[PDB]
RNA sequence: UUGAUGUCACGGAACAGGAACUUGAACAACAUCGUUAC
């Protein structure tokens, strides 16, 4: 089977790599914090700079479609 | 139509003085749901209609019977008469009874509307319809009484041996009236016969006779019924019939559905597809029960045996079967020769009531759900702990079970069948029918001596599975996101001729694969017919429509928790399309979208004239 | 495959000539045709490239049409679909194709809007249909007639308009005379339609000489009697071309040229049974016989020369017929017109106890001999199984028979006869028995007096003997003791008609006579005045069975 | 609306061939609404 996906994509096998770093389970002593934003900064205790300090930010409107296809980049 | 002829001869036979009528009376009941063609005009909604009487009751013509007492004849007697419809009478053994029978009709007085049935015809090539052939018939209930009346005028002591012989197989429940007989129509039984020989020859039982005109009237008939005596004649000559009847057995463990879709708009509950529910008359008033058809039984039996046979290189699907000798042409008929093998209908020894399950589309980008669609189905429901039994039965003849070679198809197609292959009803993909174990009884181990279970034993166990390498480097005190999107390729690899469902190929594979599920975090699979699941006691049950706080439960089916079909096939689907790089196989293509604009730029409303 | 070429199609559209249109209707139809029906080309899942200028064009062609729908897009393809249909291969895919364009095209043509072409190919289609009926019954199947009736109703829809059409008249006049020799009566106008046909002339074919022909014997002109003669040889047909110029050249008393022609047609006659041939022959016989001619008796003997060598061996003492429903009639009209005596009795005795079957029991054998493996019987039963159904569209398209000899038959000498037997052979004429003819015939054979005289023929009626005959086997089933006297009666009747057995110069006082009979005399009651007392009497069936 | 010295039409099964089948995780995060000021 294998050999198969050589036959068409030849060395371009770089949507596997992303799949395989989606897939992934923490093997342990790991606990990766994920969560969704707020809203603005000031309704949430720990000041994570919310949903409308990213849009003039790093979370830019050019730079939006580069940081959500990393696998794991880290939002804040 | 006619020509007599009209210079043949002049003759005068002398016929003795003897002279005995019997009259035979009873009634004979309908055990599986019978048809008689009537295709009238004006009316093409419907292409098959029935025989029914000017006040809408179901009729029992004479010439039907008659004609069915000649073909019973025929087959006792080993020799078909050869008369062409002219000239002088026939003096064979079968005309020479057949001279002499009275018959009459009846009405049955229940006067219901008939049921319609629908039937389609599969492509062997790619497994959905075939375009445009569906046609309907209409058919008569179950249950159904007629009177029966049966007058021999002869000059013999009662009965001959072959009307006897006849009517012992009709009391047996061996009276295949009429229809069409390869789908399992009209089976009647003959039931509380009753006989009795007058005697002609004299003079006082002559005019005792002729002084009430017979017996004709319903008078005189009521005064008949007084004389008659219980139980027929014994027959001397028994010779056989030539059905045999061999039940079967169905069951393994999952839902069952089979499709109607006007009872799905018509019926109250309101779901999509519904199963298929057959009437039976009690008298007068009628009562529904789920079953399987017969002719998707009889279309799946023929699909079984017409994939395996070779048939000189080409195989039997791929043949047109107009005016050919097959070998599926022989045993399940054409349309120049009728059947051997008459199936019927499946019933299911007890009550199950249908469930109702609900399924939703995801869509694959900005995974939610589609345009907001739910559809649901309402199956019977099975489970590996209550299997669902299928109880039934079907005829073949004589000569069929006397040849070597259509018992060896025989057992071969129902060998494929008893392993787990096609599987019965209808959305199969997702478990449907799923395994079976097919039991068949009362051939004298002629067909089931091929129906054995043979395996082989490697012993080897799966090879492992090898250890990843793609990692990822996670800190602390950075909180991430849980979307990530995965770009992919921009070729696709299409093909426009598929392999086709006709034959098992060459260095193709056929088989199952059995694995094993295990939960590392939470798992969660509601179960949706019901919203309040955990709400408190003593209280109001819930108004016409309030907007409460909905609370689901976890999916069970007979009080044993499970996971459907659905899911895994969702889940697995995703991932080897994403594998692959295939088309994005579910997708929102309409609904363009739309953005609010922003108050700085006062370049865009520089522009936005009044 | 069928997807490309709509697109090969609709890629050089030009939407304003009748070519190209056409061209894309024809291949819209195929595509819709090879899905009605459930071929292997329905796994092809693809689409067409263009997707906006085909759609711009689909619904331009869908558009620019309904203010043509003159019948110029179907009309067409259904003509050219019969017409491929036409020249096939063996029966079976020309049956299927026909019922498939009959299914077809029946709906379209119930309008006001009717084409001529589409109800010319419609008609067509039912004549055609109606050749290929496989008769199981020892007479025609009534769907035969009905499919000739129906050509007629749909040739006469097209005739109501118009008078002269050339083309639609000569299918009536091919589904009249086709209902002529089905044992029917000829429809009510079919002497105006004939008059109509005669009145422009130009015969290009086979079938119209023979509809010349009939016009000038149903009204006495010699018009076309000499246009009929100058046709061309070597064509396909030759023996069919013969006996038409023979019938031509009776009409202007042109003997001595009417039996070289009869001559030279029987010599290459089809070996099957069921060719349009033996009919017109037997037919060109009658009408020879009633005309007080003498011609009729070459001819007649001629044919039945040629053909007893029709027979099947299939083992080493059996054989097998056909039974073509005239044979009895030619076989009188051989008997009727031969003189000599042994060769009258060599005549009947072809009649004798033969092995005449019909479809249903030769398809028995077949089964049957594929059932125990043999190939001896499925070379020499598919012979005649593929020979005689094929020769149904003899002369509508058909080409040279098919076929092979029969071999010859070695006849046994009539002196293979001890000097004390004395030969009795019976024959029951029926053509000259359904006139007030005297019946049937024995024949007495003497084979130790003078050869001169060496055979005897003797005449007698047998109607009122047939009668008691059957009166007695009617007293006989439905009686035991009511039927005492009915065999006394008849044996006095066969004692009162054939009173010639009882002489003394024929049938010498103390000989051994042996009988060999002929239709019902041999289930006569001859147990035991008889001569079951004084003359050694035995049976045979038939004359070529003596062994000793 | 029959004609007489001659009606086996109770002399004839509306019969025979066609799988209501195929496709679908009961799933889910970024805003909504327009004008104020010189």
């Amino acid at each position: 089977g294998f050999a198969k996906l050589k036959e068409w994509f030849r060395d371009e096998l770089d949507f596997i790599e992303n799949l395989k770093k989606l897939l992934w389970f923490p093997e342990g002593d790991q606990a990766p914090r994920v969560c969704y934003p707020m809203l603005r900064k000031k309704d949430d205790p720990n000041g994570n700079s919310g949903y409308e300090e990213l849009k003039d930010g790093e979370f830019k409107k050019e730079d939006r479609q580069k940081k959500l296809t990393t696998p794991w980049t880290p939002w804040a | 139509h006619g020509k007599p002829d009209r210079l043949e001869k002049s003759r005068s036979v002398s016929i003795g003085s003897v002279l005995k009528e019997t009259v035979v009376c009873g009634e004979l009941v309908a055990k599986t749901p019978f048809f008689f063609g009537a295709i009238d005009e004006d009316a093409k909604q419907t292409d098959l209609q029935v025989l029914l009487t000017p006040d809408n009751k179901y009729r029992l013509p004479r010439s039907a019977v008659r004609g069915i007492l000649r073909r019973d004849l025929q087959t006792y007697f080993d020799s078909p008469c050869n008369a062409e419809l002219g000239g002088r009478p026939c003096m064979c053994k079968t005309c020479r009874i057949m001279r002499g029978i009275t018959v009459m009709d009846a009405r049955s007085e229940y006067n219901a509307p008939p049921e319609i049935r629908h039937r389609t015809r599969i492509n062997p090539f790619t497994g959905t319809v075939a375009e445009g052939a569906l046609f309907n018939m209409e058919v008569a209930p179950e249950g159904i009484v007629f009177p029966f009346q049966l007058r021999y005028r002869g000059s013999e002591d009662g009965l001959p041996d072959a009307l006897k012989t006849v009517l012992k197989w009709w009391a047996e429940g061996q009276a295949f009236m009429s229809g069409a007989a390869s789908t399992g129509k009209g089976r009647f039984r003959m039931e509380n016969a009753k006989y009795e020989t007058l005697d002609l020859s004299d003079e006082n039982q002559r005019n005792d006779y002729l002084k009430n005109w017979g017996w004709r009237d319903e008078k005189g008939l009521e005064e008949l019924k007084k004389r008659l005596n219980s139980g027929l004649p014994e027959p001397g000559n028994y010779r056989d019939p030539k059905w045999h009847e061999i039940n079967v057995s169905i069951e393994m463990a999952s839902p069952f559905i089979n499709g109607d879709p006007i009872r799905a708009a018509v019926d109250k509950r309101g779901t999509d597809v519904v199963t298929f529910v057959k009437y039976k008359a009690e008298g007068e008033e009628a009562k529904p029960v789920c079953a399987y058809k017969a002719e998707s039984f009889r279309g799946v039996i023929r699909s079984a045996v017409a994939r395996i046979h070779m048939e000189d290189g080409v195989p039997l699907t791929e043949l047109t079967h107009s005016d050919c000798e097959c070998l599926l042409c022989q045993i399940f008929g054409s349309e120049y020769e009728a059947g051997k093998i008459r199936f019927e209908d499946l019933v299911f020894e007890s009550d199950p009531e249908p469930v109702t399950f609900d399924h939703v589309a995801i869509d694959r980008f900005t995974g939610g759900a589609a345009d907001k669609k739910k559809f649901d189905d309402s199956p019977l429901p099975g489970s590996p702990a209550r299997p669902l039994m299928l109880k039934g039965s079907f005829w073949i003849r004589r000569d069929v079970l006397e040849d070597e070679e259509y018992c060896k198809a025989l057992g071969k197609a129902l060998a494929d069948v008893n392993n787990g292959l096609y599987p019965l009803g209808g959305k199969s993909a997702i478990g449907y029918g799923q395994v079976k174990s097919l039991g068949i009884k009362g051939d004298d181990k002629r067909i089931s001596r091929l129906m054995n279970p043979a395996f082989d034993e490697t012993d080897v166990a799966v090879p492992e599975k090898p250890k990843t390498d793609a990692e990822v480097r996670i800190e602390a005190e950075k909180v991430y996101y849980p979307h990530y999107f995965v770009e992919p390729h921009k070729k696709v690899e299409r093909e426009e001729k598929p392999c086709g469902h006709q034959k098992f190929h060459e260095g193709r594979l056929t088989g199952k694969i059995r694995c094993k599920l295990i939960t590392k975090t939470p798992l969660i699979v509601p179960d949706t017919s019901n919203d309040d699941f955990f709400r408190p006691a003593d209280k109001e049950a819930r108004k016409e429509k309030d907007e409460y706080h909905k609370s689901y439960a976890f999916f069970r089916l007979h009080k044993q928790i499970m996971i459907p079909g659905s899911e895994l096939r969702g889940m697995v689907s995703s991932v080897y399309e994403t594998v692959t790089n295939s088309c994005f196989r579910i997708f929102d293509e309409t609904k363009r979208l739309s953005w609010r604009m922003d108050a700085d730029h006062q370049n865009v409303l520089q522009d936005f004239l009044p | 495959n069928p997807i490309r070429d709509i697109q090969d199609r609709l890629k050089t559209a030009k939407f304003d000539n009748k070519d190209d249109m056409m061209n894309l209707a024809s291949s819209l139809y195929k595509y819709e045709k090879q899905l009605m029906d459930s071929s292997e080309a329905t796994l092809c899942q693809q689409g067409l490239s263009n997707r906006p200028n085909s759609f711009s064009q689909l619904s331009q062609f869908r558009d620019s049409d309904i203010q043509s729908k003159a019948g110029g897009q179907t009309g067409k393809f259904w003509q050219n679909e019969y017409e491929a249909c036409k020249n096939f291969q063996t029966h079976k895919e020309r049956r299927e194709t026909l019922e498939q364009i009959i299914r077809f095209l029946q709906n379209g043509a119930e309008e006001k809007d009717a084409d001529d072409l589409l109800l010319k190919t419609l008609a067509r289609a039912y004549f055609h249909r109606g050749l290929l009926y496989r008769p199981k019954g020892f007479s025609v199947p009534a769907r035969k007639v009905e499919a000739m009736k129906k050509a007629i109703a749909y040739c006469e829809i097209i005739l109501d308009k118009n008078e002269e059409e050339s083309e639609a008249l000569r299918i009536w006049l091919y589904a009249a005379m086709e209902l002529r020799r089905c044992g029917e009566e000829y429809p009510e106008n079919f002497a105006e339609k004939l008059f109509y046909l005669a009145n422009d002339g130009f015969i290009s074919e086979l079938y119209d000489i023979r509809l010349f022909l009939e016009y000038t014997e149903r009204e006495e002109d010699n018009n076309f009697l000499d246009m009929i003669l100058q046709e061309n040889q070597d064509r396909e047909r030759l023996f069919e071309l013969c006996l038409y110029k023979a019938r031509a050249c009776f009409h202007l008393n042109q003997l001595n040229d009417v039996r070289i022609y009869g001559e030279s047609a029987i010599d290459n006659a089809p070996g099957a049974f069921a060719d349009p041939f033996w009919d017109e022959l037997v037919e060109f016989i009658r009408m020879l016989r009633n005309k007080k001619s003498e011609l009729w008796k070459e001819i007649a003997i001629k044919a039945w020369d040629k053909c007893r060598e029709k027979e099947m061996k299939v083992g080493n003492n059996i054989y097998l017929s056909w039974y073509w429903a005239r044979q009895r009639e030619l076989y009188d009209l051989a008997f009727m017109a031969q003189d000599g005596i042994e060769k009258k009795t060599r005549i009947a005795d072809s009649l004798k106890s033969r092995t005449t079957l019909r479809i249903q029991e030769l398809n028995e054998l077949r089964k049957d001999a594929h059932r125990k493996q043999n190939r001896r019987l499925e070379d020499k039963l598919d012979r005649i199984i593929e020979q005689e159904n094929e020769a149904r569209d003899g002369a509508y398209l058909r080409r040279n028979p098919p076929c092979f000899t029969g071999g010859k038959r070695e006849e046994i000498p009539f002196a293979r006869l001890p000097q004390n037997w004395i030969a009795v052979h019976f024959y029951l004429n029926e053509l000259e028995s359904h006139e007030g003819g005297k019946g049937g015939h024995a024949l007495i054979y003497d084979p130790q007096k003078a050869e001169k005289d060496q055979w005897q023929d003797k005449s007698f009626d047998y109607k009122e003997l047939h009668r008691k005959f059957l009166e007695w086997q009617e007293n006989y089933i439905l009686n035991e003791e009511g039927s005492a006297d009915f065999l006394v009666t008849l044996c006095r009747e066969i004692e009162k008609a054939m009173p010639f057995l009882f002489k003394s110069e024929v049938i010498p006082e103390d000989r051994p006579v042996l009988w060999i009979p002929h239709g019902f005399l041999h289930r006569l009651p001859l147990h035991a005045e008889i001569f079951w007392e004084r003359h050694a009497s035995r049976y045979l069936p038939a004359w070529h069975l003596f062994d000793p």
